[PDB]
RNA sequence: GGCGACACACGUGCUACAAUGCCCACUACAAAGCGAUGCCACCCGGCAACGGGGAGCUAAUCGCAAAAAGGUGGGCCCAGUUCGGAUUGGGGUCUGCAACCCGACCCCAUGAAGCCGGAAUCGCUAGUAAUCGCGGAUCAGCCAUGCCGCGGUGAAUACG
RNA sequence: UCGCCUCCUAAAAGGUAACGGAGGCGCCCAAAGGUCCCCUCAGGCGGGACGGAAAUCCGCCGGAGAGCGCAAGGGUAGAAG
């Protein structure tokens, strides 16, 4: 069911299937459906349409999420642009932010090996 | 990340304040990224010290939590061999 | 998941405790 | 035009917060989930959040330490 | 002559205004939204044909009335194709089912956009034009989401005898073009 | 301010790619050591880190600690997936005069690479290898996945 | 180099030479043929998801600069396309 900008997951327990979406994860997740007041374990494929119908006003609601926040998200980096700090620089480098170690690895950052050689 | 403190440098704060009634001249500086960006006295320059020299930094809302120093790179690195 | 601070086993590995392995009881 | 185009019924269809009419196409009825002409998202403005600023908030929770204030 | 709400909610409604906003002193000097053309620009349909006709019903499917293939004019070697060669559908509809279709599109499709803030007001032709860009089609309601393959797009260009882009920034705005301000 | 720089190369390691596995709940079974300029039972607030209280203990008396792997129950059903946790946004806490460069945790949301490793290369012959947690030194705090110890379950094979 | 085609030399009819200046041909098409009926290009400026100097789409402007199986000339949309 396109609960929010999503409707992927099918019978996969709706505690899961929620996950499946950019600003649920896990804790939200049981979060919601215990104050929509709806069983966790249930099938996710096309259940009572009600349960469904709360869930989605619920959670698309409430909070940020989805596409949204993404946009929100990289604005808060955005921030960090015009004439902004030294944590802004290494998001325009590309290095880590939090200031770890790059002597080696922080290839999550700097991506593959690009081998200079000398 | 400090809570019930949150605090600035008494002589960062010393210098600001006295030259803040009324309106001031720009010439200000510090040793200090230790303190926070201050509201009021927005619109000013706080030469910041990076170690070597003291880097002018100008103020427009937008900052807070970054103190001072973070508009002051210390490292300079701009090329490997590249 | 030793390394993941929100299970049982990442907060033993840690050492610390919180949410997701409460100081007992 | 005869023998090749799909054939267009009245109206009915079911929008995920009331109703909608029109449907021709080639389903009798069929379910949509975010609505349209109703209200949410860009029609009458529902406002989810703000986006928190700096200039406001910031200033009143490092501010909301008066210590160094003055 | 069937009814279609848009169709009304042009004639009791957005017809009178235009005659208060511009003064137009005939029934005909009036804007009056004729020929809507979607088209798919089908690269993806290079050398196929059984990708071609999926989309060909997909397209019958939204409209109510079967596309037709376009074939590409010259020979372009920097990418493929050569004169044949199936490189695109299109269909045309005017009247009724171009108003059963604009109202699905308004009222139904263009919210179900991935976010989606509003129509471009720059997207103007300057002769009372107007065109728009679309990526997925799953946002027609007579798509069924778990029976596509491919995330195939369409141009949609709706005609119209204003003359200004002004005209027509008017006429659609008072049909229900969401135009992000 | 720097030793924490980063287009890269090597060493020693940690965490993994899952179902003899992962999550949640319940429920057992250690040893060796450390502590009243500290360890802090038990209550109270808090989702939690932690904060408010506050008893006992110069300590085979009180406290750090419930050991964990195990067992029982239940849930996922093999899918980059309830595997994996990197990276990043936001919100907090504690030490400290102060944690931007450069601290550790907590919580919400993101969830990357990896589906088992080329040429090569290491360790171990009995409580041994593997695997599991526990203490201590330094230490305000901590970048400890290290070092020095402690016990838990416990192989395989040696013709020559 | 030798035969055929196209343009120039060629002196406003035709024709006209040089071991003068430039290019082509030794095929191809059962549709690229017959007829009847329809339709009009190249470009330029806007508008338009992927999509860019060019793919298809809409809108104006655009008399022929397109096209006409291959050289070149003539011819040609009131068609030969
Ligand atoms: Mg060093
Ligand atoms: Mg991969
Ligand atoms: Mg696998
Ligand atoms: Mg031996
Ligand atoms: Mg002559
Ligand atoms: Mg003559
Ligand atoms: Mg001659």
């Amino acid at each position: 069911a396109r609960i929010a900008g999503v409707e992927i997951p099918r019978n996969k327990r709706v505690d899961v299937a929620l996950t499946y979406i950019y600003g649920i994860g896990k804790a939200r997740a049981k979060e919601a459906l215990e104050k929509t007041g709806i069983n966790p374990a249930t099938r996710v494929k096309d259940l009572t349409e009600a349960e469904v119908v709360r869930l989605r006003e619920y959670v698309e609601n409430t909070w940020k999420l989805e596409g949204e926040l993404r946009a929100e998200v990289a604005a808060n980096i955005k921030r960090l642009m015009d004439i902004g700090c030294y944590r802004g620089l290494r998001h325009r480098r590309g290095l880590p932010v939090r200031g770890q170690r790059t002597r080696t690895n922080a290839r999550t950052r700097k991506g593959p090996r690009k081998t200079v050689a000398g | 990340s400090l809570k019930k403190g949150v605090f600035v440098d008494d002589h960062l704060l010393e210098k600001v304040l006295e030259l803040n009634a009324k309106g001031e001249k720009r010439l200000i500086k510090t040793w200090s990224r230790r303190s926070t960006i201050v509201p009021e006295m927005v619109g000013h320059t706080i030469a910041v010290y990076n170690g070597k020299q003291h880097v002018p930094v100008y103020i427009t809302e937008n900052m807070v939590g970054h103190k001072l120093g973070e508009f002051a790179p210390t490292r300079t690195y701009r090329g490997h061999g590249k | 998941g030793k390394g993941d601070r929100r299970t049982r086993r990442g907060k033993i590995w840690r050492g610390t405790y919180g949410k997701y392995r409460p100081r007992k009881k | 035009k005869e023998g090749i185009h799909p054939k267009l019924v009245p109206a009915r269809i079911i929008c995920g917060c009331g109703n909608v009419i029109e449907t021709y196409s080639t389903k009798p009825e069929i379910y949509v989930e975010v609505c349209s002409k109703c209200h949410p998202f860009y029609t009458g403005q529902q406002r989810f959040v703000d986006t928190e600023g700096r200039v406001e908030r910031f200033q009143r929770r490092y501010g909301d330490s008066y210590r160094k204030g003055r | 002559p069937l009814d279609v709400a848009l169709k009304r909610k042009y004639y009791e409604e957005v017809r009178p205004e235009l005659i208060r906003r511009f003064g137009y002193q005939n029934v005909w000097e009036v804007p009056r939204l004729e020929k809507v053309v979607i088209n798919q620009g089908l690269g993806e349909a290079k050398e196929d044909a059984r990708i071609l006709e999926k989309a060909a019903q997909e397209l019958a499917l939204i409209t109510g009335q079967k596309p037709a293939v376009t074939r590409a004019k010259k020979s372009i070697s920097n990418f493929k194709l050569r004169k044949g060669m199936p490189i695109g559908l299109r269909v045309t509809l005017r009247r009724d089912r171009m108003w059963i279709f604009l109202e699905k599109l308004l009222n139904v499709a263009l919210p179900r956009i991935r976010d989606f803030r509003g129509l471009n007001p720059n997207s103007f032709d300057g002769r009372g034009n107007y065109n728009l860009g679309l990526r997925e089609q799953l946002i027609f309601p007579e798509i069924t989401y778990d029976m596509v393959d491919a995330l195939r797009g369409m141009d949609i260009a709706v005609v119209t005898t204003a003359e200004t882009d002004e005209e027509a920034r008017a006429l659609l705005e008072l049909l229900g073009f969401p135009f992000r301000k």
